[PDB]
């Protein structure tokens, strides 16, 4: 009965769930920790790896934001609706079909 | 290369067959068959 | 490439998000048609005259 | 000392499934009520595993260690005692044995001459080998060990390093689910290939007690694993089994909501590989260049062009007296395997500190006045030392460079111009004199003279790679043609997987192969028969998996997505294949959308 | 007359093939084709070149979602206004005007 | 790294070493002295708003 | 008052000065500026720069 608020539940928690996971992706590194990198490397290297780090989980930060602004956009359309049926359908009889 | 193209659940018959039990519906009954029974 | 699937995993998952995006919104596309155009649940015919 | 058992009985090995057992911790660490997948080398579930039974029943062979072993052990009264690692199971090469006696847990590796039937017998009599004689290591360890037992171990041998896990269990093999926990971590850095199992006479001839056991192999697969509050497995999901498990492993999840799920794509494997290569092989010459007694000036550099030849370079890597063999947009070792054409060897003797400046994006004063590479450059730099052959006690001056130029040369350009240049203001008008030099100066080559000024002859091989039609190959030998079939290919060192059919695309007769929108090639032009091939990917689909709710029933059905059903309870749609679902005439509401006006539902599943 | 409809198959159908055509870029790699890639060089640099082209390839992918989901979004804008036509126009007589 | 250390209730097993939460990041350790177990809690982290 | 219009306006604008200050970003390179990479570097190392 109550999906869609559920659905918007489960969407915006597997997305910081996905997002969290992200962060152990080597992202074709050695390592997906920082702590080994500069531990096990030199630091010409290291810049490397580090830097291959910080591009993808700044890739996967974007991705999650873009992802937010369109469900932000889906449920301002919603939000928008529902304050539409509060005013017309609450505060006021409606003529409009269904 | 990895592209497909799903196709609708609907197919354009069957789109085409709701289209006429609307028109079926606005015509015989006019508005009455979306508030209730035709 | 089998290798390249290989390292491909590496990045985690990506694929299964870019798989689940366009799932939801091929999803939304029918729900979309079934919103517009399935709003009765009767078929009405037209009189044959 | 060894003793043939000949009163054996003969009966064939028995089979049986592995239910959901084989599971081991992936590794030493802790995770708690969480579910984590792993690409490990793993036991498939419900698998074939082989059955063994001591009961006149004797039974010890030699089994492939493969890339993994499950053993499994239904035993009460420990006859098995151990097991017996190696490639040859000789002095030839090196083993492991691992045993436990009466006393204690021995881990040797040493060069046993093993017996051909090697076996245990209070206990007083050993007979497991004759001899040992190099053993690079030893490890003491704790005691491991109605049938009342189940003993399951697992033996992995990866990057040397070989990991027993185990598990004791109070008890066919029982249907349950069991984790193995991780026991010995064994640094042996040895090849395994052949193990066998050390059993234990009874003696009143000999008598075998009651046990049983089960031997299985790893595969490398994906496992979905579920962990509890306290941090054991208590469950497992097998993603390539069924496509019910490949749904939970790819939800992440143990329960499967109805519906339809994408899960992954079918794809149809090759089923072997083909080599197409020129058919003519003519010794290529790189001894006139390699092993010539003179080399032209840096200045005069000789460029040789190599064309028509088969060229074989692994005789060039691993003869030792060359310093330098640095390839710069090829691999070394790959050289042997690929095609080219524009092949040109570069020869010219230079000073043992320049050998830096003959590469690509270089600043010095050969690298611009006398040789100058692109940045695009693809090929190698071979230089070695010519101190035996182009020095001389006296001063070999015959080689000379270009010290003075007005501007930098281009890529492959060669100056060979004997005119004066202007180092000052005033002209020189051809005459040498005040701020008029020589542009070409010789160097003064010595034998006592360090490394770093001695001669050093270098040869650049420049290729192109793949852009025109290939003349100079590897020594890899072309295999036949094979039509209508998924295979890997490799056309002038061009690789891939895909079907190859006759075609109807008139390519003109310069033309070799073609390029889709993508650029990827579409068709090529096969040697030795000059025959158009047209190559067109091999059959692949997106498998949807229609499933009700694990909480209803645990039955589902496979969809192929734009696939047609002669390609892969078999019923076509527009949207691909169905198979497990049973279309029915009748019609119903929605409940599983399928596609194309079909949907499914479960009352087995039925499709309407 | 009918430009809206054909316009939003134009538009999913470009972007397919600039999808497609985007598999045709280096991406600052020495080829645009992975078997190359491999058929020529050591695991050390290929694995870097590889990944060049798959952050490419990725990117272009991710960007491909995004316009995807950001036109999904006007379509079920459009599609959410259609189905209002629908109720109160055809299946009701509206007093809105236009 | 970085993190307050407090004891721990979680129950290792011999062979387990570190452990690692719902996003498999390192939330317990192990003594290699006394073997025992503590959680790792992070630094408190907090935005700052004016 | 006048607020929507004034923040839609201050939202393009800074966009737009947030792609001019993007400019000024190495991105991991030794310097933000192009000549300097072609001038401080060889091509095989400028390149990737
Ligand atoms: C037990 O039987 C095996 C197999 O017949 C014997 O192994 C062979 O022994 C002969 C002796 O002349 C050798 O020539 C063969 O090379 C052996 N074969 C293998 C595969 O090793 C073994 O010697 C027998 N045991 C005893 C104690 O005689
Ligand atoms: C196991 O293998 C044997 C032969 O190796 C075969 O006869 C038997 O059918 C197999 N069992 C299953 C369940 O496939
Ligand atoms: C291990 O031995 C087998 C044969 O016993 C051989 O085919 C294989 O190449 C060897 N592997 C290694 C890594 O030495
Ligand atoms: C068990 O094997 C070890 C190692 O060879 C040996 O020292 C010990 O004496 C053996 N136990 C008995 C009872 O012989
Ligand atoms: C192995 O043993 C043989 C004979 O016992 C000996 O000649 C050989 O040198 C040994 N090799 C090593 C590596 O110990
Ligand atoms: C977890 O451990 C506690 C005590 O340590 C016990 O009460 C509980 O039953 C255990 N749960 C499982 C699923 O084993
Ligand atoms: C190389 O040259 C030397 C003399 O210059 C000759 O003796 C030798 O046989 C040659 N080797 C080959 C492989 O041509
Ligand atoms: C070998 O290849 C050439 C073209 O490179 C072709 O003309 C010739 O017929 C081929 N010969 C054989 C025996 O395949
Ligand atoms: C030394 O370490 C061992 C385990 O590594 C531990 O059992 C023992 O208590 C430690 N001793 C001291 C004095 O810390």
């Amino acid at each position: 009965a109550l999906g869609k608020l559920q659905d918007v539940v489960n969407h915006n928690a597997q997305a910081l769930n996905t997002l969290v996971k992200q962060l152990s992706s080597k992202f074709g590194a050695i390592s997906s920790v920082l702590n080994d990198i500069f531990s096990r490397l030199d630091p010409p290297e290291a810049e490397v790896q580090i830097d291959r780090l910080i591009t993808g989980r700044l890739q996967s930060l974007q991705t999650y934001v873009t992802q937010q602004l369109i469900r932000a956009a889906e449920i301002r359309a919603s939000a928008n609706l529902a304050a539409t049926k509060m005013s017309e359908c609450v505060l006021g009889q409606s003529k409009r079909v269904d | 290369k990895g592209l497909t193209v799903l196709p609708p659940l609907l197919t354009d018959e069957m789109i085409a067959q709701y289209t006429s039990a609307l028109l079926a519906g606005t015509i015989t009954s006019g508005w009455t068959f979306g508030a209730g029974p035709a | 490439s089998t290798e390249c699937s290989n390292l491909l995993l590496q990045y985690g998952s990506f694929c299964t998000q870019l798989k689940r995006a366009l799932t939801g919104i091929a999803v939304e596309q029918d729900k979309n048609t079934q919103e517009v155009f399935a709003q009765v649940k009767q078929i009405y015919k037209t009189p044959p005259i | 000392q060894c003793v043939n058992l000949t009163t054996r009985t003969q009966l064939p090995p028995a089979y049986t499934n592995s239910f959901t057992r084989g599971v081991y911790y992936p590794d030493k660490v802790f995770r708690s009520s969480v579910l984590h997948s792993t690409q490990d080398l793993f036991l498939p579930f419900f698998s074939n595993v082989t059955w063994f039974h001591v009961i006149k029943r004797f039974d010890n062979p030699v089994l492939p260690f493969n890339d993994g072993v499950y053993f499994a052990s239904i035993e009460k009264s420990n006859i098995i005692r151990g097991w017996i690692f190696g490639t040859t199971l000789d002095s030839k090469t090196q083993s492991l044995l691992i045993v436990n006696n009466a006393t204690n847990v021995v881990i040797k590796v040493c060069e046993f001459q093993f017996c051909n039937d090697p076996f245990l017998d209070m206990e007083s009599e050993f007979r497991v080998y004759s001899s040992a004689n190099n053993c690079t290591f030893e490890y003491v360890s704790q005691p491991f060990l109605n049938f009342k037992n189940l003993r399951e171990f697992v033996f992995k041998n990866i990057d040397g390093y070989f990991k027993i896990y185990s598990k004791h269990t109070p008890i066919d093999l029982p249907q349950g689910f069991s984790a193995l926990e991780p026991l010995v971590d064994l640094p042996i850095g040895i090849n395994i290939t052949r193990f066998q199992t050390l059993l234990a006479l009874h003696r009143s001839g000999w008598t075998a007690g009651a046990a049983a056991y089960y031997v299985g192999y790893l595969q490398p697969r994906t496992f979905l694993l579920k962990y509890n509050e306290n941090g054991t497995i208590t469950d497992a999901v097998d993603c390539a089994l069924d496509p019910l498990s490949e749904t939970k492993c790819t939800l992440k999840s143990f329960t499967v909501e109805k519906g339809i799920y994408q899960t992954s794509n079918f794809r149809v494997q090759p089923t072997e590989s083909i080599v197409r290569f020129p058919n003519i092989t003519n010794l290529c010459p790189f001894d006139e260049v390699f092993n010539a007694t003179r080399f032209a000036s840096v200045y005069a550099w000789n460029r040789k062009r190599i064309s028509n030849c088969v060229a074989d370079y692994s005789v060039l890597y691993n003869l030792a007296p060359f310093f330098t063999f640095k390839c710069y947009g090829v691999s070394p070792t790959k050289l042997n395997d690929l095609c080219f054409t524009n092949v040109y060897a570069d020869s010219f003797v230079i000073r043992g500190d320049e050998v830096r400046q003959i590469a690509p994006g270089q600043t010095g004063n050969i690298a611009d006045y006398n040789y100058k590479l692109p940045d695009d450059f693809t090929g190698c730099v071979i230089a070695w030392n010519s101190n035996k052959l182009d020095s001389k006690v006296s001063g070999n001056y015959n080689y000379l460079y270009r010290l003075f130029r007005k501007s930098n040369l281009k890529p492959f350009e060669r100056d060979i111009s004997t005119e004066i240049y202007q180092a000052g203001n005033k002209p020189c008008n051809g005459v040498a004199g005040f701020n008029c030099y020589f542009p070409l100066r010789s160097y003064s080559f010595r034998p006592t003279y360090g490394v770093g000024h001695q001669p050093y002859r270098v040869v650049v091989l420049s290729f192109e790679l793949l852009h025109a039609p290939a003349t100079v190959c590897g020594p890899k030998k072309s295999t036949n043609l094979v039509k209508n079939k998924c295979v890997n290919f490799n056309f002038n060192g061009l690789k891939g997987t895909g079907v190859l059919t006759e075609s109807n695309k008139k390519f003109l007769p310069f033309q070799q192969f073609g390029r889709d929108i993508a650029d990827t090639t579409d068709a090529v032009r096969d040697p030795q028969t000059l025959e158009i091939l047209d190559i067109t990917p091999c059959s692949f689909g997106g498998v949807s998996v229609i499933t009700p709710g694990t909480n209803t029933s645990n039955q589902v059905a496979v969809l192929y997505q734009g696939v047609n059903c002669t390609e892969v309870n078999v019923f076509q749609t527009r949207a691909g294949c169905l198979i497990g679902a049973e279309y029915v005439n009748n019609s119903y509401e929605c409940d599983i959308p399928i596609g194309a006006g079909i949907c499914a539902s479960y009352q087995s599943i039925i499709a309407y």
